């Protein structure tokens, strides 16, 4: 009743792979984030721009949740100024961000004894993504001179690859579910407040 | 949080017998389940991991099996060096936890203690205060109930007791108790009691003297 | 061989501050997921922390998170376990070690020897060592180590010559925050006025060694 949907985002049963990270938009809602300091897990709640506190007192115009899995290691790169496969090929936060990011482990879902090889992330990229930027493509990295015609072989690599999450993984490697909360104050009336 | 319940709490086996010990997972093990061993005095050494893998160099003695919320340490023929805690451990869910132990321990013939009384010595009653120590010695098994009484009051809360570990050669175990008060409280009583139930006694035996 | 050795503990007071540090030899420490576990005396082991092969994860358990920070120099092959606002819950031996996944053994292979770590507000102090004199066949005496702190207390019988039927108890933390200990040995009644019965004990951090003879009242 007039509350944001956070517990869509942060409680479903699957997430997105990185590489194709689900945005959820949500406006014209009262925002309760005390529902999102619940969760003790919370590998990373880093807010840049804002205090978690004051966010129950200010108004959005829009608010964006992106949500992804990727390896514990890589939760260093969901950040304003990161480098690396994450920020560069899979998901990129820009210098100026004004948002929250959320991170906890998740082996109990998202691992599978044998290898859990639905989530995926891009290795090759001819550039660096661009902030909120979202690349689907599957389309055979041409590493070498020769035109690879969509046939993967010597220097044409598929450039998705699979992180095959097993339980027994290290904590470094195993899956890590990120909610990334971007908050949009553009030329436009605010919609979303804190109550 | 997997809480782990390792049974029983306490084993006395004979050497050469074969020893089951079990964990049981308040909810699935996804990752690996680990038994490790541990002597006093030592760290803990892995023995099986996977519930089943043998660590390298451990006995083949020494097996494990089980899944989900249920898994079995077996070894075929106790040897006098596997007498020592047992712990079981899951990794893959956080935190990293493990079971509360269980002790595996020599079965022998059931001896009576020997019972001592020690009076408070005059240099600590100089002190201030006064401390009456009561000795089992050399008995079996374990368990053993101490009572101190004054001037036939029973007495809770201010007494500590002390166990040794198993002994090498008679696989016998000795208990101290002391009981603790001041001189003040010592000279206001006459009698001083410590009377001790075992198994291996058939009514309990009491050691006494008047101050 | 696989070699891990921990430092940096020792007494430390209610809200204090420790940083207890784990040498590793014999193997690719870069390469290696670390953990610190713990066990309070007379308890089970308890897990405290993990960090990865490159420190960029990290795990707490409840009871030290915000407290404790798990830190690595892999060109050292150093770890660390900076430990602030202590408590006296937080006493226990404390054990690095090794989750060996990179090697297919999905467990916690190599321990160090662990280092002891109390949190206390009492003052390291020597013992005192009464006598429990003997008074059918078999006499029992003994020691008695009172008020003594820290842990531990070493005894032994006429220096070591006398061993059988021995028994020296394990030490007990008592309501005023220090130990208490008993030493006893059964001997022949005949012999309680020919042999003489001394009890030497030592307690290292106060640099006390103390011997007491024990004679019939
Ligand atoms: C969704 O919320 C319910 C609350 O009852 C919880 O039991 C369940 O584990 C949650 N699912 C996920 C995927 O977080």
């Amino acid at each position: 009743t007039n509350l944001c949907p956070f517990d869509e985002v942060f409680n479903a049963t699957r997430f997105a792979s990185v590489y194709a990270w689900n945005r959820k938009r949500i406006s014209n809602c009262v925002a309760d984030y005390s529902v999102l300091y619940n969760f003790a897990p919370f590998f990373a709640f880093k807010c840049y721009g804002v205090s978690p506190t004051k966010l129950n007192d200010l108004c959005f115009t829009n608010v964006y949740a992106d949500s992804f899995v990727i390896r514990g290691n890589e939760v260093s790169q969901i950040a304003p100024g990161q480098t690396g496969n994450i920020a560069d090929y899979n998901y990129k936060l820009p210098d100026d961000f004004t948002g929250c990011v959320i991170a906890w482990n998740s082996n109990k879902l998202d691992s599978k004894v044998g290898g859990n090889y639905n989530y995926l992330y891009r290795l090759f990229r001819k550039s660096n993504l661009k902030p909120f930027e979202r690349d689907i493509s599957t389309e055979i990295y041409q590493a070498g001179n020769k035109p690879c015609n969509g046939v993967a072989g010597f220097n044409c690599y598929f450039p998705l690859r699979s992180y095959g999450f097993r339980p027994t993984y290290g904590v470094g490697h195993q899956p890590y579910r990120v909610v990334v909360l971007s908050f949009e104050l553009l030329h436009a009336p605010a919609t979303v407040c804190g109550p | 949080e997997i809480v782990l319940t390792q049974s029983p709490a306490t084993l006395s086996l004979s050497p050469g017998e074969g020893a089951s010990l079990s964990c049981r997972a308040s909810q699935t093990v996804i990752g690996s389940l680990a038994w490790y061993q541990q002597k006093p005095g030592q760290a803990p050494r892995l023995l099986i991991y996977g519930a089943s893998s043998r660590a390298t160099g451990i006995p083949d003695r020494f097996s494990g099996s089980g899944s989900g919320t249920d898994f079995t340490l077996t070894i075929s023929s106790l040897e006098p060096e596997d007498f020592a805690v047992y712990y079981c451990q899951q990794y893959g869910n956080w935190p990293l936890t493990f079971g509360p132990g269980t002790r595996l321990d020599i079965r022998r013939t059931v001896a009576a203690p020997s019972v001592f009384i020690f009076p408070p010595s005059d240099e600590q009653l100089k002190s201030g205060t006064a401390s009456v120590v009561c000795l089992l010695n050399n008995f079996y098994p374990r368990e053993a109930k101490v009572q101190w009484k004054v001037d036939n009051a029973l007495q809770s809360g201010n007494s500590q007791e002390s166990v040794t570990e198993q002994d090498s050669k008679d696989s016998t175990y000795s208990l101290s108790s002391t009981l603790t008060l001041s001189k003040a409280d010592y000279e206001k009583h006459k009698v001083y009691a410590c009377e001790v139930t075992h198994q291996g006694l058939s009514s309990p035996v009491t050691k006494s003297f008047n101050r | 061989d696989v070699q891990l050795v921990e430092s940096g503990g020792g007494l430390v007071k209610p809200g204090g501050s420790l940083r207890l540090s784990c040498v590793a030899s014999g193997f690719t420490f870069s390469n290696s997921e670390m953990h610190w576990v713990r066990q309070a005396p007379g308890k089970g082991l308890e897990w405290v922390s993990v960090i990865s092969e490159s420190g960029e994860t990290t795990h707490y358990a409840d009871s030290v998170k915000g407290r404790f920070t798990i830190s690595r120099d892999n060109a050292n092959n150093l770890l660390l376990l900076q430990m602030n606002s202590l408590r006296a819950d937080d006493t226990a031996v404390y054990y690095c070690t090794r989750y060996n996944w990179n090697n297919r053994v999905y467990a916690l292979d190599s321990w160090g020897q662990g280092v002891v770590v109390t949190v206390s507000s009492a003052s390291t102090k020597g013992p005192s060592v009464f006598p429990l004199a003997p008074s059918g066949g078999t006499a029992a005496l003994g020691c008695l180590v009172k008020d003594y702190f820290p842990e531990p207390v070493t005894v032994s019988w006429n220096s070591g010559a006398l061993t059988s039927g021995v028994h020296t108890f394990p030490a007990v933390l008592q309501s005023s925050g220090l130990y208490s200990l008993s030493s006893v040995v059964t001997v022949p009644s005949s012999s309680l006025g020919t042999q003489t019965y001394i009890c030497n004990v030592n307690h290292k951090p106060s640099n006390t060694k103390v011997d007491k003879k024990v004679e019939p009242k």
